[PDB]
RNA sequence: UUGACCUCGGAUCAGGUAGGAGGACCCGCUGAACUUAAGCAUAUCAAUAAGCGGAGGAAAAGAAACCAACAGGGAUUGCCCUAGUAACGGCGAGUGAAGCGGCAACAGCUCAAAUUUGAAAGCUGGCUUCGGCCCGCGUUGUAAUUUGGAGAGGAUGCUUU
RNA sequence: AAGCUCCUUCGACGAGUCGAGUAGUUUGGGAAUGCUGCUCAAAAUGGGAGGUAAAUUUCUUCUAAAGCUAAAUACCGGCCA
């Protein structure tokens, strides 16, 4: 398959060791900012799509609006306590809504919180 | 396949995300009496009156390219010709 | 012979093809307007209930700002706006409508008389988006409404009310639904 | 499912009359075979006896209709100047007689090649 | 709520009222220029939900642009040509977007709407003031109007698998031989 | 060739050109032949009152 | 008079040819093919899938057809035939596959169009009866008036409808003579070549009650 | 006679802006042949090179008229895999995805559609003792409120600057 | 000024645009894969795309024709190392 000019178009990996230092110090530089705050934002658990993946189950986007009120955490202040917040999922099921309100409030009670001024 | 305890969901509010509110249908009413009928339609309009609904189909078939479209404005244009003949 | 310029020309070819082609019968009826007398009692009652300018508006509001340093009723103004009278008219708060003949796009006043006819408020297209707007301070304002007047005038705006259901809408009735210019 | 009295029930409200008694064959010109064409059959992935099979229940088929249509009597065969217009576009014989040349021309011309490599041994 | 009446009748344009209009316009229109400025557009509605705002700093012009094939087929679109002319026309203003306002037997005409990022009415809106940014000078040129986003194919699904990212960046992408360190 | 106003007015005067400029909009503004392109206006939806 | 047939008895048919809104080029050929050789009906395209089944009834009292074959696609892949008697009378349906229209350069025959065929028939379309119903359908909607005016009128055609497993195979050949040694006739195939397999019998024009069903169909 | 309003012009009037360069990477337009198929025209080459237009430190894309058929996923982009699979093919030459999955990074919003109507509440300029005065824009609509997994308006009571 | 709650009150959503036919182009992709030109030209329990032989188009999932937005990605050029 080098019917076309592959010559002009190959594209080598020798920054790989270098870009994984910048990807390093991303996360520091970030952490930097938000220093007692975790790096990453929480998110919920979800099932993945297909007949394949039907058994397995990964992390998702964001909290359902019912997740959220379930666990207690009000809604326009969950992406300031670092929690993602999917409006276009549904729950569709009880097994999907209990795993992430058992999730929130363990997110809850691991939580400390400072006040504002 | 599985079996789960199946919810029931909040109306979402983009149902019927085009017009079912009486304004709307006030001013198209409205505005179509204020602006009169395309050429085509008053060619529908006076095979409708003269009872050559057999015809009128085919014509506004051909003009719109769609058969539902075509049911749509005769039914649109009929009930026109209902209420103008109450109104005289 | 002389030659004249290009936008001359065309201001008045404009003004032949507006009024000697086939019109339809909803810019037809912007050719009838009211009379000199109607307009000029139009106009005595609706310069009692001129808007404030922006002069006496600040001057009212130190008025009030120094008597605090140191009891009225709802104002009853003439109503403006496209946009604002055209909800007036929806919600049947408006008494009489007055219209601008000379709207240059008329898509914006078009509806506005059949609008008017069938919630039942009576209008009156009257020359000059000049002239309401010199009532509303404003360079052009192309329709007016009254909604509510005081109750040293009730009865004359009734009358004005009855002098337009009479003297403009009545000799509209069998001429607003037909074609002008012809040839 | 198969309801067997309804389906022929709804045969007669669709039935035509279709017999010799008082139809001619001009009529209907339908012709129903005695062989079953799946008794010909003996394998269904067989392409070449399979062709046979529908082409020779088409054989009968037409020469019986032949003989039948000039006892009643129509014309039956185009003539020598009946130009009229086929199913199939003009230009798709012309590429379908292109395609015969090629396929006809280049069987000769192996065989010219086969002459030429006879001389060889 | 005027506009709402005004969006029913630009549905119905080959009704009596809009028809009649709209050739009273496209001969006016054949008068003018090729390119010149509007005081107001013609579809008052259509420019306001396109983001047309009576601000200093919004502009109108109107452009005509011939019609028929280029059987070469032009793929850029009429309406991208009425952009780009104007765009030159005025080299110190951003073409915000187009809509269709008349046509003709040999011309097409457009509307587009301009705002100047050097006013400081415009530079003082944070609704308006992401177009001061130098990444959005001549947005007709680069495809990044409502026209050239449709004829570029940036719509989501499968049917758009070979353009939604830039179709050139997709064929750059799947045309490239990778190779790693650790083969 | 003069002819009157439709709407019971005067017998008009305008030059060659003005009719011309009629005769050139009024032929790409209009419908056909035989049916009446141009009816009176029934309020088939003004006529009940709100 | 008025339905243009010259005849001692009058087979008043009519057909409305259909498609669906996603076939392909093959199923679409298929259309210009069949309704070539079908003189007395019209054809039609892009009937809505959204709409109900019944509305391919008036639309055919729209066109004065009484028969109704529908070209139905689902997943843009796979055609689904329906022949119809249109006011009332029984319906059916088919899977239809193993396409091959007249535009491929391979079949070497000809005939002319609008010219009446010769319907060849097999021996299961008369014992079986529900062999027999698509019988009258097949015959229905092949019908070709005898004094239908658009028909040429030499013949030189015949359609070959044979059933082999389950499945309907459909023959086109082209009559020609060639003189016998001291004239026979040979056919050299024109046409369209797809194999129809039955689904159901509905004693309803497109609905109503279920007659047949074919339990052995595996789906695509 | 005067004064508006609209429309079209003039001005070495005041304040601004565009051109050109560069173009490795980026966004559009336009678009070719040899070659391969041991000949050659469909095809390939190649949606490439050359030509034209337009940007930035990135650009483009981007918050579903999406994917799916699930026990569901959930803006965009990139890597691995999917996979030389599906699909289309003088079914020769060959061409050639995407969904799922593991990762990297993560962020959501602004209008138009409403009557502030118990008060154009908004904005550009000029003069300025820098404090606040005039002109103009604008009702053919500038603020505030709202943007459909929403919202408004009342009512009620807690919680926030 | 702001968030939530409740409800004998309301709830507006982008048109020469979809779409139909046709020609060119393009794609692995004749529901045209997409786009463009020409002719005609929509809807409101609407529209789009799917799923399904399952018996009728049952069900599923989104809302187009207005707009903004960092990061992860590219880099034979610019300032350096």
């Amino acid at each position: 398959h080098f019917r076309k000019h592959w010559q002009r178009r190959v594209r080598c990996h020798f920054d790989q060791p270098g870009k994984k230092v910048t990807r390093r110090l991303a996360r520091r530089a970030k952490a930097a900012a938000l220093a007692p705050r975790p790096v990453d934002k929480l998110r919920p658990i979800v099932r993945c799509p297909t007949v394949k993946y039907n058994r397995r189950t990964r992390l998702g986007r964001g909290f359902t609006l019912e997740e959220l009120k379930a666990a207690g955490i009000p809604r326009l202040l969950a992406p300031t306590i670092g929690i993602a917040v999917d409006h276009r999922r549904k729950n569709l099921s009880e097994e999907s809504l209990a795993a992430n309100v058992q999730r929130l409030k363990d997110y809850k009670a691991r939580l400390i919180l400072f006040p504002r001024k | 396949g599985h079996k789960t305890t199946r919810r029931v969901l909040k109306e979402r509010p983009s149902r019927r995300k085009g017009a079912q509110s009486k304004r709307t249908q006030f001013v198209r009413s409205l505005i179509r009496e204020v602006a009169g009928l395309a050429p085509y339609e008053r060619r529908v309009i006076e095979l409708l009156r003269n009872g050559k609904d057999k015809r009128a189909r085919k014509f506004s078939k051909k003009k719109l390219g769609t058969f539902g479209r075509a049911k749509r404005k005769c039914e649109e244009l009929q009930r026109i010709i209902a209420e103008s003949r109450r109104a005289h | 012979m002389v030659k004249w310029p290009e936008y001359i020309r065309l201001q008045r070819q404009k003004k032949i093809l507006r009024m000697r082609l086939k019109v339809p019968p909803a810019i037809a009826q912007f050719q009838y307007t009211l009379d000199k007398n109607l307009a000029a009692q139009a106009f005595k009652l609706l310069n009692k209930y001129r808007p404030e300018t922006k002069q006496e508006k600040k001057e009212r509001l130190l008025r009030e700002a120094t008597a605090i340093k140191e009891v009225s009723k709802k104002p009853y103004t003439v109503k403006y706006g496209l946009n604002h009278v055209v909800g007036l008219i929806e919600n049947k708060k408006a008494s009489l409508v007055l219209i601008a003949n000379d709207v240059d796009p008329i898509e914006l006043v078009v509806f506005l008389p059949a609008l008017c006819r069938k919630m039942g408020i009576p209008y009156a297209i009257i020359k000059g988006k000049a002239r309401l707007g010199t009532l509303v301070h404003k360079k052009t304002a192309a329709v007016v409404a009254i909604t509510e007047v005081r109750s040293e005038d009730k009865n004359e705006l009734a009358k004005l009310i009855s002098a337009v259901k009479e003297g403009y809408l009545e000799k509209v009735e069998d001429t607003r639904k037909r074609w002008g210019g012809g040839i | 499912i198969n309801n067997k009295e309804g389906l022929l029930t709804a045969l007669r409200r669709i039935q035509l009359d279709i017999n010799p008694k008082t139809t001619p064959f001009s009529f209907h010109q339908s012709v129903v075979a005695s062989k079953r064409t799946e008794d010909s059959i003996p394998q269904i992935e067989d392409d070449l006896q399979r062709e046979l099979a529908f082409m020779n229940q088409a054989l009968e088929a037409a020469r019986l209709g032949r003989s039948l249509l000039r006892k009643e009597g129509v014309p039956f065969t185009r003539p020598t100047d009946y130009f009229a217009e086929m199913v199939r576009t003009d230009a798709t014989m012309e590429k379908v007689k292109q395609k015969l040349i090629e396929e006809a021309t280049a069987k000769k011309a192996a065989a010219e090649a086969r002459k030429q490599r006879d001389l060889k041994k | 709520g005027a506009l709402k009446y005004l969006e029913e009748l630009s549905k119905k344009k080959q009704s009596d009222v809009v028809r009649f209009l709209l050739r009273v316009r496209c001969w006016e229109y054949r008068q003018l220029n090729v390119i010149h400025r509007a005081s107001r557009p013609s579809r008052p509605d259509k420019a306001r939900r396109l983001g047309y705002k009576a601000k200093q700093g919004y502009v109108i012009y109107r452009v005509r642009v011939r019609r028929g094939g280029r059987q070469l087929k032009y793929q850029r679109s009429l309406r991208a040509t009425a952009e780009e002319r104007v765009g030159r026309r005025c080299s110190n203003l951003r073409v915000l977007n187009s809509y269709w306002v008349n046509q003709d037997s040999t011309y097409k005409y457009y509307e587009v709407i301009l705002v100047d990022p050097n006013h400081k009415a415009i530079r003082r809106d944070p609704r308006i003031n992401w177009i001061c940014n130098p990444v959005h000078k001549h947005r007709e040129c680069r495809g990044l109007t409502s026209t050239g986003k449709k004829s570029r194919g940036l719509n989501k699904g499968h049917r758009f698998n070979k353009t939604r990212a830039g179709r050139r960046k997709t064929w750059k992408r799947h045309n490239t031989l990778s190779l790693w360190r650790y083969r | 060739t003069g002819l009157t106003d439709p709407n019971t007015g005067k017998p008009l005067n305008l030059s060659r050109d003005e009719l011309e400029l009629i005769r050139k909009v009024q032929q790409g503004l209009i419908p056909d032949d035989v049916e009446d392109p141009y009816p009176d206006t029934v309020e088939w939806f003004t006529s009940v009152e709100e | 008079d008025r339905s243009n047939i010259i005849a001692e008895r009058k087979n008043k048919q009519r057909v409305l040819v259909l498609s669906s809104r996603g076939v392909t080029y093959r199923h679409r050929h298929l259309l210009n093919d069949l309704a070539s050789m079908l003189p007395h009906g019209r054809k039609d395209a892009k009937f809505d899938t959204k709409s109900r089944l019944y509305e391919l009834c008036e639309l055919a009292e729209l066109y004065n057809c009484n028969n109704v074959l529908f070209f139905e696609a689902r997943k843009g892949k796979d055609l689904y035939m329906w022949f119809s008697k249109v006011p009332n009378g029984p319906t059916v349906k088919f899977y239809a596959q193993n396409l091959h229209t007249m535009e491929e350069l391979h079949f070497q025959g000809n005939c002319l169009k609008g010219s009446r065929p010769i319907l060849s028939f097999d021996a299961a379309f008369e014992q079986e009866p529900y062999l027999k119903v698509i019988k009258e359908l097949f015959l229905h909607t092949f019908g070709v008036p005898q004094g239908h005016k658009k028909s040429k009128p030499f013949i030189d055609h015949v359609l070959s409808f044979s059933v082999a497993d389950g499945k309907i195979w459909v023959r086109n050949y082209e009559i020609r003579e060639v003189e016998k040694v001291k004239t026979d006739i040979n056919l050299i195939e024109i046409g369209p070549r797809f194999v129809l397999t039955p689904i159901i019998i509905q004693e309803g024009s497109f609905g109503g009650p279920i007659l047949y069903e074919n339990k052995r169909f595996i789906s695509p």
